[PDB]
């Protein structure tokens, strides 16, 4: 995640271990249910689209699941890159290149450019985008696995 | 095991069979189209007669949810 | 591992025994399971060659996979002797040497080496180069261990 | 036990043999040439004779995912 | 241990009981197993002497082995006073002495004199040969406790 | 399962099924002004004749404590 220092700048520290086995282990045991949701919040609260990849790749089981969270990942990125178009002519020396749905995704954006989205001034927040794709893919989910 | 041996049971919960199917799957490494492939066809080949019949009517277009909801009650 | 340390360097730190038990219990837990791979990828976040070894070493069990994996270990180690050369004529006193397969392995090199070679400017990422032939070596058990 | 203690058994899955071959190996400290002389020599000669028998046609050369795969079925 | 400061010494602290437990519970659940000595290795890392005596006086159970080791250790340790005789005349004012065996082992040297040899300019490697001793003993178990 | 499967036992306490009533309405995801509609309308519904008597007796206006504390007996 990315994380504000004491010195008074956002740098980036990596997630802790025993975060990630509560990760794991709230979707060991509360599978699909709602809490699930409020929990991933808190959770994913400074994280990277790299984290966030980590935390959905790391899962164990429901892999049907798992693969209608993916395409609906990709329709809402596929529906960021139609709602954004690219903007006109080259990318100035001085400036950052604009993200597209891959770049939310985490997939065609590293850490550095992760980071520089985030930290500049504005700020553009890449990780709501997606948590919010997550969150309505947790509803597409929670709603079929209703029974 | 390999994926052409992945086959719904005659009284399994289609559900239970495409968990397993993109278990296998997330053991394949082959390209995306490839992969897409694989999804559309073989899933519904090896499914059983009951909820093949029922896959075949929800026709082409169709996506997970609406196939997974179509075939609960088989 | 060789991590950041407050004044602003990157120091050396041993990494944690509930670490290292963490990836002892995910081993005996999900055994060949793919979930290991962003696991592994998460523990080794800036770990050392030495680390890597420490972390394999440890393994208990599967023993037919970890002599597998030692074998394409060394066969990507003979690939990197392959395509990198050693350099024309003797070594710099201004410069220290460049690394071959084994010591990428950390076989033939010291941790003060591998911190050489990490934290210098230019930078090479040796952890990087043995973490490919790890998660390479990670694909071949998992295609064959599926059954 | 010794690693001469180690072989097959009529029944038992080279797979499962291997693993006790690589484990008591883990437990020897000789020089690296010498147990590179062990894996090709005492590995196949203490392997079944239905697998062994499989193993000679493999030739040499061969490499544990080939020989692994080579005595599934036996 | 013997550890890096922030302000940038090498000054002693303490070592973590959940690290004492973690000796103590390998030992309980892998007994002679070779994974045993990575392991030592690991949460040997800049141990004292008299850090090693703690964790060799605090195992309990396997009294034969602990017997073998110690008659190991003191054989190790007649063999260095052998090879390394003490030095021509009296100890100088602007000096600290040369180690024994004994000093290795930690049993003649106090603390604050397993830190001069260590922190000194030379410096001294009196855990690494207790360390190879150590290691040296374990080897002859693991192959009288194979069966 | 849906919130009109949603239902009182004739032996269940009311309070088990409030507790049922309020989590499938947490898994409904409605305007708020549908889900008020439906805690007026199909919580008294489905409620057992017995209770359902009762609750008739509260009138409308009623909160959650008073509803809880009006069935309890039976």
């Amino acid at each position: 995640p990315i994380v504000q220092n004491l010195q008074g700048q956002m740098v980036h520290q990596a997630i802790s271990p025993r975060t990630l086995n509560a990760w794991v282990k709230v979707v060991e045991e509360k599978a699909f249910s709602p809490e699930v949701i409020p929990m991933f919040s808190a959770l994913s609260e400074g994280a990277t689209p790299q984290d966030l990849n980590t935390m959905l790749n790391t899962v164990g089981g429901h892999q049907a699941a798992m693969q209608m969270l993916k395409e609906t990942i990709n329709e809402e990125a596929a529906e960021w890159d139609r709602l954004h178009p690219v903007h006109a002519g080259p990318i100035a020396p001085g400036q950052m290149r604009e993200p597209r749905g891959s770049d939310i995704a985490g997939t065609t954006s590293t850490l550095q450019e992760q980071i520089g989205w985030m930290t500049h001034n504005p700020p553009i927040p890449v990780g709501e985008i997606y948590k919010r794709w997550i969150i309505l893919g947790l509803n597409k989910i929670v709603r079929m696995y209703s029974p | 095991t390999s994926i052409l041996d992945i086959r719904q049971g005659p009284k399994e919960p289609f559900r239970d069979y495409v968990d397993r199917f993109y278990k296998t799957l997330r053991a394949e490494q082959a390209s995306q189209e490839v992969k897409n492939w694989m999804t559309e066809t073989l899933l519904v080949q090896n499914a059983n007669p009951d909820c093949k019949t029922i896959l075949k009517a929800l026709g082409p277009g169709a996506t997970l949810e609406e196939m997974m909801t179509a075939c609960q009650g088989v």
